[PDB]
RNA sequence: CAUGCUUGAGGUUCUAACUCUGGUCCGUAAUCCGGAUCGAGGACAGUGUAUGGUGGGCAGUUUGACUGGGGCGGUCUCCU
RNA sequence: CUUGUCGGGUAAGUUCCGACCUGCACGAAUGGCGUAACGAUGGCGGCGCUGUCUCCACCCGAGACUCAGUGAAAUUGAAA
RNA sequence: GAAAGACCAAGGGUUCCUGCGCAACGUUAAUCGACGCAGGGUUAGUCGGUUCCUAAGGCGAGGCUGAAAAGCGUAGUCGAUGGGAAACAGGUUAAUAUUCCUGUACUUCUGGUUACUGCGAUGGAGGGACGGAGAAGGCUAGGCCAGCUUGGCGUUGGUUGUCCAAGUUUAAGGUGGUAGGCUGAAAUCUUAGGUAAAUCCGGGGUUUCAAGGCCGAGAGCUGAUGACGAGUCGUCUAGAUGACGAAGUGGUUGAUGCCAUGCUUCCAAGAAAAGCUUCUAAGCUUCAGGUAACCAGGAACCGUACCCCAAACCGACACAGGUGGUCGGGUAGAGAAUACCAAGGCGCUUGAGAGAACUCGGGUGAAGGAACUAGGCAAAAUGGCACCGUAACUUCGGGAGAAGGUGCGCCGGCUAGGGUGAAGGAUUUACUCCGUAAGCUCUGGCUGGUCGAAGAUACCAGGCCGCUGCGACUGUUUAUUAAAAACACAGCACUCUGCAAACACGAAAGUGGACGUAUAGGGUGUGACGCCUGCCCGGUGCCGGAAGGUUAAUUGAUGG
RNA sequence: UUACCACGGAGUGAUUCAUGACUGGGGUGAAGUCGUAACAAGGUAGCCGUAGGGGAACCUGCGGCUGGAUC
């Protein structure tokens, strides 16, 4: 069975990206609530 | 000339072709092709705005002149092709200095024929000049609106209008769906009617052949449910117990839907 | 009754406001956008504000109690 | 009402096919009445075929059973 | 064994190899491991990226729009799943190799020297450059057979021979311009065109010739007196090493691969841009730049281990699930079905017994033959090729493989055809034409004999028929209890819409409809086809009318 | 043992008789019911073909004929 999780390394940048986040300000909402928290990653 | 095929399939039965022997079965003219792309009736919102589109074979667009603004240069008739665009057939004129280019084919022209445009041009079909010096009472099509924008006005299969009154400024002319216009008299018209008018005699034949022209499924209002359409609802099979209306909510056997009141002194008499 | 200076509505016309998803020039190496100039329409259209009509397209809600289970029927205040 | 009544098919047919008209409460593009071909569509009837059945019998593998190793689960107030 | 074998891509990330280990992990033990510790291992001008070009789409200076955030979009510049330079064979490691080594190639750039010269783009032309189906060929890979070389003489009758086994290989490139496909060619005089120019492209006139020009598999030759090759010998220690090294040819068959982006045909009419060739503008002109020959030098950076239809990816698992593309041998066979094998890989990480009921998956079954059951559910049955034969009805195609029947193994006798192909013959003398005995290979015909219970013997492989309801048909649907009579459909009708269209998404700009134009576009119902579709305009909608009555903001006479 | 072949089997058609729930017209009947279509100019002249309509004879449209009276 199919699941849905299909791995692609190049549309989970171009989703999910760091400099997918940076375009628009709701994405850099995003990044500066997480630097606050203390996240390690910050971005897949 | 139309062809009907025998029932050897059932979707064979039904069929009947308009076969034309006399078009140009080799490639189009290369340098009046460029590419369009489908668009699946999505506006730039991603949005479906017309819908019951999609699918459908790869075009080519042709570059067709609907301004014919060459006067004064005779013209030859090279070839008649087949548009994927239009109804009609187009035609490949070749000017007395090169300058090959597209306008759509009138009815008997095929292989030769002069086609000048401009004034004092002769009152033969496929010519092209200005509606003050058109005879009162020819049949006439490819009708300008504004003066320099091309021809607007009957461009499909086997269309034509009558220049029936000439008074003033203006030109009064009979358009094929029983109205009553005035054009101004400096546009352009070409003379005769529309090639290919025997395009209305077909039977598509099965459910394959309308995806073939990009055209998806309708699905009827009284079959859906309630949340998606006016008529939807009901137990066993209903007749939309209110009075028939759009998707959106608005009546459709046979009330108005003209507001423009900026154009409506062109408008001589309705088509009612 | 005549004229005069006003004034409600009606019709016709003009061009100069406005409009053009019409042509050609420039910015320019550009079917965007501006400016210029021709052409068309024209005090209309259109937009702001005020107001009548329409409007399950959409919205927030209401739709009683008793009751030999609920519903249907009946009853709900006062006098003998 | 109803397994209406008559005919056919069966030894026997509340289902099936053909009719009758008393249509509780058919009916003409929420189409009426037919229709060759088509259907993993509904109903009924035949031929062949048979462990479906009278009515089960024997045989072959995998479990179940015993020995060695590893080792769950729902449940549970306490139980002479 | 059309995989349970090999190889790419995605995904993973050291799982790869070697020493030392067994606590935990491994559904059991483990000395073993995709497990623990420590070392090692991935080598490119040609492979894949990067760099060059663009598609859908994204972002978008200025701009237009919008309470703000922001939306749309022009110039532009990003974005492959596509276009665009060039390499093969052999050897080698415990682990890499088209990358290292050996041999033989190819592409592109830089700097010099010589010789001769009109150079120049972002702009113009050409080219790149393309659909579905189908059919005749030509060829190659591959497969068989024969010959050859080396070895053998068989635990049991025979086997020195029409006997047995193995091997009989070799690329890119260069030369060659073939089967075949497309196309008329040259000279000269001009020019309402290609936004300007143009010797280039396009258009026109005249003369001459009947021949050029462009693509194009493959053969042959050469690469290659070399590599490879069973094996033989010498040294070291059941194994390593160095040297040597046989034969290595002919005939048939033949692809879904190549010619082929070809040819024919049909409608639903079948990417762009760059690299590339050429023309010229602004500019140089005796610097620049261009074309040839020779000499010298260069080709950076990143990825290369390993799994990859799975125990390493997606499913919590060492999970009967899912996962794109390529290769694909023999005997039978129409076949990539099926069966038995090859190369290659594996026996699926608990075993041993014993042979109760009962459960699961199967085999056979007396006499009946649907009596079973809601219902022939399930099972049994049919099943191939050739020939004979086939009803109602019909939209004349069909129904139809209707229904039903006959033959089929093996060994001989006679006999008829096709393909390939020595010798010969012809002229265009050579990658050519005709034609060929034997050999090899593929189709048949009529005549006997013979064995068994049975010859389409296994696997494989339609059950058929008669009345009716529904839906015309092929299609679609409730991922995970409903596949249908439901949805769609071709056809039919009503209605709206004159183009800045109606309509839809958007506070708007704008976008779709549509680079369409009433034979068109939207909405609504019905649902192939045949015969038809009757009466009612009172209600509620829609359409037309404008006389009269009622009637908003607004204005403000009059009165208090 | 083979060849020929009668009886008898199996499958599927054609044709022809009898019969069949129920249906369609026709003929013959008697002092029945409704009308009055034709014969006179039958009181709207009749017939012929075709189409639509109607309790029924029949009516109406289109073309045709005189086998139509007055004149
Ligand atoms: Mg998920
Ligand atoms: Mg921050
Ligand atoms: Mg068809
Ligand atoms: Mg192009
Ligand atoms: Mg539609
Ligand atoms: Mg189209
Ligand atoms: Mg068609
Ligand atoms: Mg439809
Ligand atoms: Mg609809
Ligand atoms: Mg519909
Ligand atoms: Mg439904
Ligand atoms: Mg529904
Ligand atoms: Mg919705
Ligand atoms: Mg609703
Ligand atoms: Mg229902
Ligand atoms: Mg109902
Ligand atoms: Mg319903
Ligand atoms: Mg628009
Ligand atoms: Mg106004
Ligand atoms: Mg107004
Ligand atoms: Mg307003
Ligand atoms: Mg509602
Ligand atoms: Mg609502
Ligand atoms: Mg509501
Ligand atoms: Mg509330
Ligand atoms: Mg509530
Ligand atoms: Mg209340
Ligand atoms: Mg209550
Ligand atoms: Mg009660
Ligand atoms: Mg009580
Ligand atoms: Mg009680
Ligand atoms: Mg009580
Ligand atoms: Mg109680
Ligand atoms: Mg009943
Ligand atoms: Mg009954
Ligand atoms: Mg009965
Ligand atoms: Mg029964
Ligand atoms: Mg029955
Ligand atoms: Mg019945
Ligand atoms: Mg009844
Ligand atoms: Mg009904
Ligand atoms: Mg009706
Ligand atoms: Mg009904
Ligand atoms: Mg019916
Ligand atoms: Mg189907
Ligand atoms: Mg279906
Ligand atoms: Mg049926
Ligand atoms: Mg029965
Ligand atoms: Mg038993
Ligand atoms: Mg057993
Ligand atoms: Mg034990
Ligand atoms: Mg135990
Ligand atoms: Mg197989
Ligand atoms: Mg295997
Ligand atoms: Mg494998
Ligand atoms: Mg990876
Ligand atoms: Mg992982
Ligand atoms: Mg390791
Ligand atoms: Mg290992
Ligand atoms: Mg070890
Ligand atoms: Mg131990
Ligand atoms: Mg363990
Ligand atoms: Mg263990
Ligand atoms: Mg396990
Ligand atoms: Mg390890
Ligand atoms: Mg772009
Ligand atoms: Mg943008
Ligand atoms: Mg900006
Ligand atoms: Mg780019
Ligand atoms: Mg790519
Ligand atoms: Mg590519
Ligand atoms: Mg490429
Ligand atoms: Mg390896
Ligand atoms: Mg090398
Ligand atoms: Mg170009
Ligand atoms: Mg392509
Ligand atoms: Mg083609
Ligand atoms: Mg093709
Ligand atoms: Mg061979
Ligand atoms: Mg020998
Ligand atoms: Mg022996
Ligand atoms: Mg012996
Ligand atoms: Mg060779
Ligand atoms: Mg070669
Ligand atoms: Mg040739
Ligand atoms: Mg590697
Ligand atoms: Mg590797
Ligand atoms: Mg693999
Ligand atoms: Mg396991
Ligand atoms: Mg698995
Ligand atoms: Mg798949
Ligand atoms: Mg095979
Ligand atoms: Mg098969
Ligand atoms: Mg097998
Ligand atoms: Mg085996
Ligand atoms: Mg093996
Ligand atoms: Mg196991
Ligand atoms: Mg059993
Ligand atoms: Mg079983
Ligand atoms: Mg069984
Ligand atoms: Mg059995
Ligand atoms: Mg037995
Ligand atoms: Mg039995
Ligand atoms: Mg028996
Ligand atoms: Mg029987
Ligand atoms: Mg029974
Ligand atoms: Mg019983
Ligand atoms: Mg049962
Ligand atoms: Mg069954
Ligand atoms: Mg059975
Ligand atoms: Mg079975
Ligand atoms: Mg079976
Ligand atoms: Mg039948
Ligand atoms: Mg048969
Ligand atoms: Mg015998
Ligand atoms: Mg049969
Ligand atoms: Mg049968
Ligand atoms: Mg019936
Ligand atoms: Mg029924
Ligand atoms: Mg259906
Ligand atoms: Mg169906
Ligand atoms: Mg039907
Ligand atoms: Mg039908
Ligand atoms: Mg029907
Ligand atoms: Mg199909
Ligand atoms: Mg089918
Ligand atoms: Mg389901
Ligand atoms: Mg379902
Ligand atoms: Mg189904
Ligand atoms: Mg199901
Ligand atoms: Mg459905
Ligand atoms: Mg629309
Ligand atoms: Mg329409
Ligand atoms: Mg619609
Ligand atoms: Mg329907
Ligand atoms: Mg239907
Ligand atoms: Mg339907
Ligand atoms: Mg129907
Ligand atoms: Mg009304
Ligand atoms: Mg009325
Ligand atoms: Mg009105
Ligand atoms: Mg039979
Ligand atoms: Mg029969
Ligand atoms: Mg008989
Ligand atoms: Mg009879
Ligand atoms: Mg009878
Ligand atoms: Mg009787
Ligand atoms: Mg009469
Ligand atoms: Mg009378
Ligand atoms: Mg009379
Ligand atoms: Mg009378
Ligand atoms: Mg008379
Ligand atoms: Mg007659
Ligand atoms: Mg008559
Ligand atoms: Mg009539
Ligand atoms: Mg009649
Ligand atoms: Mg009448
Ligand atoms: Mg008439
Ligand atoms: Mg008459």
């Amino acid at each position: 069975m199919k699941r849905t999780f299909q791995p692609s390394t190049l549309k989970r940048a171009r989703v999910h990206g760091f400099r997918a986040r940076m375009a628009t300000k709701n994405g850099r909402q995003v990044l500066s609530r997480r630097r606050a928290k203390g996240r390690k990653r910050l971005t897949v | 000339a139309i062809v009907k095929c025998k029932p050897t399939s059932a979707g064979r039965r039904f069929v009947v072709k308009v076969v034309n022997q006399e078009l140009h079965k080799g490639a189009p003219y290369a340098p009046l092709l460029e590419k369009k792309s489908k668009s699946g009736g999505r506006n730039n919102n991603g949005r479906i705005t017309t819908r019951h589109i999609g699918g459908g074979h790869k075009q080519h667009y042709r570059l067709v002149d609907f301004r014919r603004n060459k006067d004064g240069i005779p013209a030859i008739v090279e070839r008649v092709e087949y548009d994927p665009n239009r109804t009609a057939h187009i035609a490949l004129l070749k000017y007395a200095d090169g300058e090959r280019r597209y306008i759509i084919a009138p009815k008997g022209v095929a292989a030769g024929d002069q086609l000048i445009s401009g004034i004092g041009a002769p009152i033969k079909a496929g010519n092209s000049m200005p509606l003050r010096n058109i005879p009162v009472g020819s049949t006439v099509h490819g009708i300008e609106l504004k003066p320099g924008k091309g021809a607007q006005i009957a461009r499909s299969a086997g269309a034509s209008a009558q220049l029936v009154a000439r008074e003033g400024a203006y030109v009064t002319l009979r358009l094929r769906s029983g109205e009553m216009r005035k054009v101004l008299a400096e546009c352009r018209a070409t003379l005769g009617e529309v090639s290919n008018s025997e395009h209305s005699l077909r039977s598509l034949g099965k459910a394959g052949a309308t995806r073939w022209r990009g055209v998806r499924p309708t699905v009827r209002g009284v079959a859906m449910n309630p949340v998606d359409h006016p008529h939807g609802g009901g137990e066993g099979r209903t007749s939309a117990g209110r009075h028939p209306v759009s998707p959106w909510g608005l009546q459709t056997k046979g009330k108005k839907t003209r507001s423009n009141k900026r154009t409506d002194n062109m408008i001589v008499r309705r088509r009612k």
